[PDB]
RNA sequence: GAAUCUCUUUGCCUUUUGGCUUAGAUCAAGUGUAGUAUCUGUUCUGUAACAACUG
RNA sequence: GUAUGUAUUUAUUUUAGAACUAGUUACUAACAUUUUUUUUUUAAAAAAUAAUUAUAUAG
């Protein structure tokens, strides 16, 4: 129900620019196919280009310094119109560096396609939006919040239902404890021969190795404790 | 208007958005116990998740279950201080101090070189007030040539209790466990504040002819 | 001053707790020769202040750690994440980075 | 103090890390003169076969 | 995610030592060296004619990959 | 440390050993000094055992012994990583120590062909018109070859709807998309990324490079008016091969025939000898300098599709996570690569070979020669090289010699040479197929 | 000097990224009908006192 | 479409709101079967060509 866009190359708009960034800062920079898939009517090659070319922050778009502009001259007179290897040479993006070379040796229609489109400016928006960058801004949210497997999600919703599970086997014996027929509750099965009980006993107990001390009269203190503690959450309830 | 920051702050806001008779109670604790000793049989480390299970036997008022959880998680990492300070004071909040006396006790013969130890089984016996217990326990403490803090820390001792007679034999064999002159000068400076004219002058001359 | 080790930490609670322990005070051994074991005759008294003393003092504590998780949350000016732990690590990452260089 | 790891490969809790966070010798000159003093010298050369051509 | 651990720890050998076992017969216990041992002109028309301790960094690798590369 | 930290720690084993496979030199800003050092110790082991492994998998590739497809899969990968690495650190050496080209060699290497192309006379490939009489015909065959990748298959990637599409809309408005490859020849010199992935032969493994699709049909129409102005200006001369006359059996059994036809030289009478060297012009395309190209590629075209030709080469070089800019290496993959490939290798012809006889074996330009023929018999004998032609790499020469002639030339060798323990016969390498 | 409450820097970080390999790999152009999700618009806004009984 | 997992108790253990309205996006679903070659003009003109399909797909 899209008609399909064969040829994604378009102008970098400022929608396109922040989802890619806000992409950048979650996917990473090597994953490019994961974030040209986020905004559409983009490639993950011109995803790559504009990252590389314009939207990083570690690139050198200032004015010239006259030592920078000297250097220019020079290194373009060494190197005939080799515009790569002059841009690393001065950690710069090769694009500034053509225009400024133009605009020293100086002292579009429309229907056109523009190859030189991730490194140029972008174009801010109308006040309100279109209709699909609203969609793109809605599944863009949508994608960048899920951080979750399928086995994780699914232990998200075992933990709910269990839980109000168990709500509901507390609730029809409470029922039942009121018109006088009390059942017990059923305990979980084991899925193996030795599987343990956490009641019964205390399953691995350590015995504190007695010192030269004596705790009869503390061991007798406890136990008439914990002895009342039971016997009120029996009558009261806690 | 649009950037990326208030993405953000969009997708974080939407991100961000009875036990009444005995039996209720052991199905409570049968269901947490499965968790924890779960998560315990999985991962033998992770002290944390030790403190926190005994923690529960605490708020059962269940002791004995509480003193083998704390003794299982000794049994794994026997060089965790906090697993000690937590089961020695999960022994005197709930009174049961010769339990406490006897876990110290076991925790500095265990770990003789850790400071922290032997202060907290110091500070127990000064709460209770048995001031013999606290002077025996600083002699132990001193025999095994500590170190300056627990040396400090027993002539400050022996001066609130204003033993002045004590202090000079702590420091007589406080000036030969460390040979400075900082030790010298500190049992100098107590024979000025508390002493005699002829006991700092003797002092100054055991000092001077020994150097 | 910087990071302080074990060994001072622990002597500078000790004083702290006998200066509360002081200022807390102004507002025998048996031996049984049959087992080996120790009675030492403590009065009821000074055990229930040694249990109240630990048990407030933990509730201290435990309060004003629980004031600053909400003062920590509410101040949004480090950076953009996604959840309520992405907050912790990228203040983690603001104290670290600050601090080195 | 180690500082805290952080990958532009794997992110494995999903969290987003601040964007600033993950991201000549003489032959050549020398080279470059010595074709332009060819160029100038087969110019020169050619004009003046061109003028001797010319007689 | 969450299944993929970095195995801090390793499975002691004591954790198996008080286990019953089986007698099961195995292919390589059965006996084998039973024994042991004991010690007791034309020439002229030119216009030219007259271990560094790093694998990746040395000759055998570049010669290996100058060969099959093409 | 207590333990929590430990598995912290380990996260920068990982992050380094990643960053040595893609050659990203993994700098931790606030990172203490000897922890660096036992990291960057380990994944020196680590890489140590990964390339030894790659190269012995890569031997039981060659020899036939049983290997699976994921261990063939696994080794193309290892092997692709080691070759983009070696070819990093030979970019980084050539910008770091210079050229080895040193002008003299650059002065009289430029003197011989500015020489050479006087004598031919050569009119030099114009910019292409704006009404070019020949130029849609030039469009269809260019499109043709960009057209035949596709006759096949019906399940489509992304990729390749994008390049269909970019040719039937070239197929749809000619004049417009002709207009636009008049104004990229012109006025663009900054170009996209090019990606070189691997495709294995089991002996050997051998590099694809793939372009961006709407620079590729500009490429593919620089290369039909390249070839066909060349052609019209007869610029390669006879010996310079593969020619659109012959297949390759036919110019075997040409270059045989020719052997057998040329003056007595079976003839051994008098104790003469004929000689045949067949060679390898070793690395030629890794070896061009682009400044020495431009200027010896403005000497035969207009300067704007020199500078078009010279700055599509110095582009971004990207396998999977790994990019470097190719700043002396001549790419293989660009559509008219074939064309800057036999000029160099005519200049390399005419150091081997000379003026004199390089006039000999073209002829005038007035009429041309044939591939081996003489306008007459003395021509032929007037020098001891008979024969001469190049494929791609390779060349091949024929020599004839008299009796004095061979003993005074091994004279100068075993003069400059001398061999009195007789091991002149144990480096000679000769064909044991026969 | 000393305690109680409360705020700053300073320590502590306390829900504070838990393996491997060929970045593990590939690719996001189908119609109807149906389910789920969300998103735009319009209108309207008995009580008190007095007389009597204390059962 | 498999794998794999989960659910299925009776034979009784003593005492700020209110109302109205319709389509646009994504994702999922073993759930479902209107020709070929052109030409020409600005709808009409020409030319042309030949007893009838699968129940089969899985990590």
């Amino acid at each position: 129900p899209p008609v399909p866009i064969y040829v994604k190359g378009g102008v970098w708009t400022n929608v396109e620019d922040q989802i890619l960034k806000a992409a950048v800062q979650k996917y990473g920079t090597h994953q490019w196919s994961k974030v040209a898939s986020l905004l559409q009517k983009k490639t993950a090659r011109q995803s790559e280009l504009r990252w590389n070319e314009y939207l990083n922050p570690k690139l050198n778009f200032t004015e010239f310094s006259k030592e920078e502009d000297a250097q220019l001259l020079d290194l373009a007179r060494e190197l005939p119109n080799q515009w790569r290897t002059i841009a690393d040479m001065m950690a710069r993006p090769a694009q500034v560096c053509v225009e400024r070379y133009n605009r020293l040796l100086e002292s579009l229609k429309a229907g056109d396609i523009n190859p030189n489109a991730e490194t140029q400016m972008a174009r801010p928006d109308n006040g309100d939006l279109e209709d699909e960058e609203k969609e793109m801004l809605a599944e863009a949210r949508a994608r960048l919040l899920n951080t979750q497997g399928k086995k994780a999600t699914r232990k998200i919703r075992e933990r709910m239902l269990e839980e109000s599970k168990r709500i509901a086997e507390l609730q029809k014996r409470r029922e039942l404890k009121q018109a006088g027929i009390n059942v017990a509750i059923k305990k979980p099965k084991k899925k193996y021969g030795t599987d343990i009980d956490y009641n019964e006993d205390i399953v691995y107990e350590q015995a504190p190795m007695p010192g030269i001390y004596d705790t009869s009269t503390e061991d007798r203190q406890i136990k008439k404790k914990f002895e009342q503690f039971e016997r009120k959450v029996n009558r009261k309830g806690l | 208007h649009v950037s990326a920051e208030q993405i953000l702050r969009d997708v974080y806001k939407k991100g961000q958005k009875d036990i009444l008779d005995l039996e209720e109670l052991r199905e409570y604790q049968r269901r947490k116990r499965t968790e924890y000793e779960g998560y315990l049989k999985r991962n033998r480390l992770d002290m944390g998740q030790w403190i926190r299970y005994a923690q529960f036997e605490i708020e059962q008022h269940d002791m004995r279950r509480a003193r083998s959880i704390f003794e299982r998680a000794l049994l794994v990492d026997s060089s965790f201080i906090p697993l000690w300070i937590r089961y020695i004071d999960a022994e005197l909040k709930v009174k049961c101090i010769n339990h406490a006396r006897n876990l110290m006790n076991r925790a500095i013969s265990t770990l003789p070189r850790v400071d922290k130890l032997w202060y907290k089984y110091l500070i127990v016996e000064e709460s209770l007030n048995n001031v013999e217990i606290v002077r025996s326990l600083y002699t132990k403490w001193c025999s095994l040539e500590p170190g300056v803090n627990a040396w400090n820390s027993f002539v400050d001792f022996e001066i609130r209790q204003k033993n002045w007679n004590g202090v000079r034999e702590i420091y007589s064999k406080y000036v030969m466990a460390h040979p400075q002159m900082q030790t010298w000068l500190k049992w100098v400076r107590f024979e000025n504040r508390h002493g005699n004219t002829e006991f700092t002058r003797s002092v100054y001359s055991l000092a001077i002819d020994t150097v | 001053r910087g990071g302080i080790s074990y060994d001072q930490l622990a002597k500078l609670s000790y004083e702290k707790t006998l200066r509360n322990l002081a200022t807390q005070t102004q507002n025998k051994v048996q031996k049984d020769t049959k087992t080996g074991k120790i009675t030492i005759a403590d009065d009821d008294k000074l055990v229930n202040k040694l249990a109240v003393s630990l048990q407030s003092e933990s509730k201290k504590r435990y309060e004003a750690r629980k004031r600053q998780m909400q003062n920590a949350k509410t101040l949004y000016g480090v950076e953009s994440f996604i959840n309520d732990k992405n907050k912790q690590f990228n203040e983690k990452l603001s104290r670290e980075s600050k601090g080195s260089e | 103090k180690i500082p805290a790891a952080v990958s532009n490969w794997k992110n494995p809790n999903g969290y987003t890390v601040a964007l600033e966070r993950r991201v000549i010798n003489d032959g050549f000159m020398k080279l470059s003169e010595a074709l332009e003093n060819a160029d100038k010298k087969a110019r020169q050369e050619i004009r003046s076969k061109m003028e001797l051509k010319r007689l | 995610t969450t299944s993929h651990r970095p195995q801090l720890e390793a499975r002691s050998g004591a954790k198996a030592a008080a286990y019953t076992p089986t007698g099961i017969e195995h292919a390589r216990l059965l006996p084998g060296h039973t024994t042991l041992k004991y010690r007791k002109s034309w020439r002229k028309g030119t216009a030219f004619g007259r271990y560094i301790n790093d694998m990746t960094k040395s000759e055998y690798h570049q010669e290996f990959l100058h060969k099959h590369v093409r | 440390i207590r333990q929590k930290k430990a598995r912290t720690i380990l996260q920068h084993l990982s992050e380094a050993w990643r960053c040595w496979k893609a050659n990203i030199p993994w700098d931790v800003p606030g990172m203490p000094a000897p922890i660096k050092k036992i990291i960057e110790r380990y994944i020196k082991s680590k890489a140590d055992a990964w390339v030894s492994a790659a190269h012995y998998n890569r031997e039981r590739i060659k020899r036939g012994a049983h290997v699976e497809k994921t261990m063939v899969k696994k080794n193309l990968g290892r092997l692709t990583r080691l070759w983009i690495k070696n070819e990093q650190e030979r970019q980084r050496q050539i910008q770091k120590n210079g050229p080895e080209i040193t002008p003299e060699e650059a002065t009289t290497i430029f003197s011989v062909m500015v020489e050479w192309l006087e004598s031919r006379s050569f009119s030099p490939i114009p910019f292409p018109p704006l009404t070019y009489k020949n130029d849609t015909k030039i469009l269809v065959l260019a499109l043709e070859d960009l057209k035949d990748v596709y006759a096949s298959k019906v399940r489509l990637n992304a990729s390749e709807r994008e390049e269909l599409a970019l040719i039937e809309e070239a197929y749809d408005n000619p004049h417009d998309t002709l207009n636009r490859i008049k104004k990229y020849l012109l006025t663009q010199r900054v170009f996209k990324p090019v990606d070189i992935t691997m495709m294995e032969n089991y002996q050997n493994i051998s590099p694809v490079y793939s372009v961006d699709p709407l620079e590729k049909i500009t490429d593919a129409y620089l290369d039909q008016y390249l070839w066909y102005e060349a052609d019209q200006r007869k610029l390669f001369p006879n010996w310079i091969k593969p020619s659109d006359s012959e297949i390759p059996p036919l110019l075997v059994y040409k270059w045989t025939q020719g052997i057998n036809n040329l003056s007595e030289i079976w003839d051994v009478s008098r104790g003469q000898s004929a000689v045949l060297l067949e060679t390898t012009l070793g690395e030629m395309a890794e070896k061009i300098d682009f400044t020495l190209l431009n200027r010896l590629l403005r000497l035969i075209v207009d300067p704007n599709i020199a500078d078009y030709i010279t700055a599509k080469n110095n582009v971004v070089i990207n396998f999977k996570d790994m990019s470097h800019v190719n700043k002396y290496g001549l790419i293989r993959g660009l559509k008219f690569a074939s064309f800057i490939f036999q000029y160099y290798g005519l200049v390399i012809d005419l150091l081997l070979l000379g003026q004199e006889r390089a006039t000999d074996l073209a002829g005038p330009a007035n009429n041309p020669n044939e591939f081996m023929q003489f306008k007459s018999k003395e021509v032929e004998k007037a020098h001891p090289i008979r024969l001469y032609t190049r494929y791609l790499d390779r060349i091949y020469m024929l020599f004839h010699f008299e009796e004095d002639e061979g003993e005074e030339l091994t004279d100068e060798y075993l003069a400059e040479n001398p061999d009195p323990n007789f091991e002149n016969s144990i480096g000679y390498n000769n064909r044991k197929c026969w």
